């Protein structure tokens, strides 16, 4: 068989240039066409492009042809996906795919690559929380993407992060939600919020009003 | 170019049972030489690429599972899994490799099949209410399957967004979070899912 | 197995106006040898696939062999267009197989030229796809009947490749073995393992 | 596209003397205005020379008579000749694209001239123990000079929550340095770091070992 | 020459803001003014020539202001790449002079230092010099106070301390000053203690160590 490995995650901005990697390695390269695809976000497969190593000859969806460029370097093995001006449009998470000629369905597939391209900066997250007479907390405005919501530094079983959303304002916003009323007795809860993107780690306490 | 419709949307099967995928095509997909129709089927769990099931529309790959079959010919084709489990819970996608440019279904969710009542629970904290952004979250902690209104004194729009967790192999339910978003007020959700609109409120 | 080794190691390769043709059926194949192999310098397959070929069966298979320019292996190709394609050897547009190069400098250069490996470079029409045209009737550019003599508007159809190991490698010769594969509704007698 | 890519810059003693080089792309030299530019460690920027697209050159007072500015029109490069250096004259030294002697609308990378007496020295590197949550570990470089000090950590796997420190000139004249990371308590024991030290003017290279005592 | 003031010396907003700096002649100079910029590590990059025309491959959000003795750059919509040293240059008379510069640095909330204390190394002892560094992480403003205090007795004279420029990722400083001193004095002391005073902090912050 044989195995493909992309490049890694990168976040951009509106008007930069980015160029993905695509390394096959296996045995019977010479045999194997490169294919693009594109997801975007919560959304279904799109075909971009193919290129065969060897001679590099590149064919383009009609809806991608103008806007993107596939290379290839059958030195090492590699297929590149770049952009000249990128937009907003393009986040997505983009794969690589690898056929063992034309017309032939894609047997090898790659781990894929995240983009992320936008007009805002790196802005970290605020933790506020989330009793009544159900524990949670509120993590808001914070971009890039993504933050990982931990309780009680592991452990704790009943943790329901619900997906990230695109604010008005660029950026994004998430809650977790922990449900035993035994517990809101006298056992405290602590959230912890890491955004790596912005380098901020807050373990906030949520107690009854 | 050559477009691919798939039907249906979303499909819930339960364990043991048989799931039925549509896919129709704008042209036929046979060729002259090989007498085999060029479309393939692919399977993509969550965070992971999508996986090649079947090629031909008739003939599995190596290592899939003898439940998934192939049919159709022409223009109509189906993808069919008997005895469903939870690991054949994905996005299946039917691909087109006739001729360049290479085009794929719109997608076909694959969900599991007792119907669970919500179980509805938030106001603005102090400390957020200082930054000077009233946020308000109504949630709803398990329910099957996947109709929230925010009442602002018993007037009902555009202030709120909803974010849907996915169900997993243990407890099969659904999770949803709508956050009511300003100083210059600081309050009621109503859920309406399968026997009454359930109303909870708080007061300032 | 097939004789896929008579043709891929065959010592010598016939011209690509005068490309041979061997019919591959009534027999078990084993693909392996060739997309595990390194030494083709192209590799290029349409609608089938080498790798998942060798558990497949085949009514028919075609092997078909010539030698060209390095510069000519493109135009292997369905869809393309130029002097070898239109004139010596042309795919069909849904052709359903590979095409297979590799450089053989080594076996078909010779110092001073190989006089013998020639390429079509006149003619009226462009062939039809899998034709192969073997004419030396003298071309006739004008009006006036040329009566088997080359001279004005009088060219001979086929020029000479001038095969030397000091060229270039787009020069340089390159043998090309085209695998056509068939499954027609009929008993399938090319089958792998 | 306009590229200006610098070279010949080092450690001179004062009075010595220096030639710097810029060689230059996108444009002829022979028919633009080119000025040179200096910035002192941690100051702003002065002009120092400037020759015409006629071939007329001119100098700031503090560098006229002792540095000359020519070009060669063949090799596409700008050169400037230092002489009589003086400490004073210690500066990062730009090449720059001058239009029509008002601005310079591109400039090179930059090249660091250093004029001291001082002699060129390795640096020693000593550990930073982590104390007895969060642990915070580093290294040393004390005692080097010139100018630069380039420092990793594992060689390169570790970047983040790394915080290497500006250089700063003893009274001894010698530059000094620390690299820090931050990592988390529990890798104390099990993990290994190690820093990776080198300078170049010395050809010194230290891979040195941290670990709590 | 023609002196060349530029105000404010530093400039600290947050991103999405505005930003106007000025920049005063000695004499007019009427319009030959140029604005550039400056990264730490990097060249000098052209911003507005002329005082007022803007430069090729210059977002809109950099114009250029003024005329004679007085001008001004505004920046709109402050990106984080946007956050630099600028300098105003004149060519009106010979020799062309720049300013000083102004820092436009990132605003973020009041961030308390992380403080550590590294006593100096064996291996180091040995040489007779030890070095004790204090190390102050990840904190905002820039602003702050470090005294060491070696058995209670203030320390002057024998400190020096390095600044990073703002971090990438967080907006904050990492400060670290450095005690030097010969073995024969640093084993006349037994507690070596570094103090830290911040904004971010309700009471300085004291960590030491024991010879
Ligand atoms: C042409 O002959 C060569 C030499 O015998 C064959 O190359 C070897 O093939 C065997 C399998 O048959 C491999 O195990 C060896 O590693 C190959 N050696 C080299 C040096 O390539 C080749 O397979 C033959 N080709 C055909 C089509 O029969």
């Amino acid at each position: 068989q044989m195995q493909l490995v992309q490049s890694g995650t990168e976040v951009k901005k509106p008007g930069e240039s980015l160029k993905i990697s695509c390394k096959g390695s296996g045995y019977g390269f010479i045999t194997y066409w490169i294919g693009w695809v594109r997801q975007m976000p919560g959304k279904g497969l799109e075909w971009m492009g193919i290129i065969y190593p060897g001679d590099s000859e590149t064919r383009y969806s009609p809806s991608f042809q103008g806007q993107v460029t596939i290379s290839a370097d059958k030195s090492i093995n590699t297929a590149y996906l770049q952009w000249s001006s990128l937009k907003a449009s393009d986040t997505a998470i983009y794969y690589c795919a690898g056929g063992s000629g034309i017309s032939t369905p894609l047997d090898v597939w790659g781990q894929g690559t995240t983009v992320a391209v936008s007009s805002a900066s790196t802005k970290g997250p605020s933790v506020f929380p989330l009793p009544s007479s159900a524990l949670g907390c509120l993590v808001k405005d914070y971009f890039p993407e993504p933050v990982t919501v931990s309780w009680n530094s592991g452990a704790l079983s009943g943790v329901h992060t619900f997906p990230a959303v695109l604010q008005s304002s660029g950026l994004y916003s998430l809650s977790s939600v922990v449900t035993p009323s035994s517990s809101l007795g006298t056992q405290t809860y602590i959230c912890n919020v890491n955004h790596k993107p912005s380098n901020t780690k807050v373990d906030k306490k949520v107690e009854p009003k | 170019d050559i477009q691919l419709t798939q039907s249906p949307d979303s499909l819930a099967v339960s364990l043991g049972e048989r799931a039925t995928i549509n896919c129709k095509s704008s042209q036929s997909i046979l060729y002259s030489s090989i007498i085999k129709n060029y479309l393939a089927w692919y399977q993509q769990k969550p965070g992971q690429p999508p996986k090649l099931l079947i090629y031909w529309a008739s003939t599995r790959e190596s290592g899939v599972p003898d439940r998934f079959s192939g049919s159709g010919s022409g223009t109509d084709f189906a993808l069919t899994i008997s005895s469903l489990q939870a690991e054949d819970v994905a996005v299946y996608y039917c691909q087109q490799y006739y001729s360049t440019p290479y085009t794929f279904g719109q997608g076909t969710k694959v969900e599991i099949k007792t119907v669970a009542a919500p179980s509805v629970f938030f106001p603005p904290s102090d400390e957020q209410l200082k930054s000077g952004t009233a946020s308000v979250v109504c949630l709803l902690n398990n329910f099957y399957p996947r109709k929230v209104q925010w009442k602002v004194d018993n007037a009902l729009s555009g202030n709120s967004q909803e974010s849907v967790t996915e169900q997993d192999s243990k407890d099969s339910t659904y999770s949803l979070s709508s956050t009511l978003t300003s100083k210059a007020d600081y309050y009621a959700c109503e859920v309406t899912h399968q026997s009454s609109p359930v109303t909870k409120s708080f007061n300032r | 197995l097939c004789p896929f080794g008579e043709v891929f190691n065959a010592t010598r390769f016939a011209s690509v106006y005068a490309w041979n043709r061997k019919r591959i059926s009534n027999c078990v194949a084993d693909y392996s040898v060739l997309y595990n192999s390194a030494s083709f310098s192209t590799f290029k397959c349409y609608g089938v696939s080498p790798t998942k070929l060798n558990d497949l069966c085949f009514t028919n298979v075609y092997a078909d062999s010539f030698v060209i320019r390095g510069d000519e292996v493109r135009q292997i190709a369905p869809g393309q267009t130029g002097k070898i394609a239109d004139y010596n050897y042309k795919l069909p547009d849904d052709f359903t197989g590979c095409v297979i190069a590799w450089n053989s400098n080594n076996l078909d250069s010779k110092v001073g030229g190989n006089y013998n490996y020639l390429y079509r470079l006149f003619r009226k029409s462009n062939l039809k796809p899998f034709e192969r045209d073997i004419s030396t009737e003298i071309y006739q550019a004008g009006s006036t009947p040329c009566n088997g003599v080359e001279g004005f508007n009088c060219y001979f159809p086929l020029q000479s490749y001038g095969f030397q190991p000091t060229n270039g490698v787009g020069y340089q010769p390159y043998r090309v073995v085209v695998l056509s594969f068939e499954l027609l509704h009929a008993p399938a007698t090319v089958c792998g393992p | 596209q306009v590229q200006l890519v610098e070279s010949g810059g080092g450690l001179i003693q004062p009075g010595g003397s220096l030639r710097l080089s810029c060689a230059a792309s996108g444009f002829t030299v022979s028919s633009n205005y080119m000025s040179w530019v200096r910035q002192a460690p941690g100051k702003g920027l002065e002009w120092v020379s400037v020759i015409y697209s006629g071939g007329s050159t001119f100098y700031a007072d503090s560098v006229k008579g002792r540095f000359t500015i020519s070009r060669d029109n063949s090799k596409s490069t700008l050169y400037l000749q230092m002489n009589s250096l003086r400490v004073e004259d210690t500066a990062v030294y730009y090449c720059a694209r001058d239009f029509g002697d008002f601005y310079f609308d591109y400039w090179g990378q930059g090249t660091l001239v250093t004029v001291s007496s001082a002699s060129t020295k390795g640096p020693s590197v000593f550990p930073l123990a982590p104390s007895s949550g969060t642990a915070a570990l580093g290294c040393l470089v004390k005692d080097y000079f010139p100018e630069p000090v380039t420092v990793s950590w594992n060689s390169g796997a570790l970047t983040s929550g790394v915080h290497t420190f500006p250089a700063v000139l003893q009274s001894s004249g010698l530059y000094s340095l620390s690299s820090v990371v931050t990592v988390p308590s529990s890798s104390l024991g099990t993990q290994t770091y190690i820093c990776n030290v080198n300078h170049k003017p010395s050809n010194t290279k230290v891979d040195k070992k941290v670990e709590p005592k």
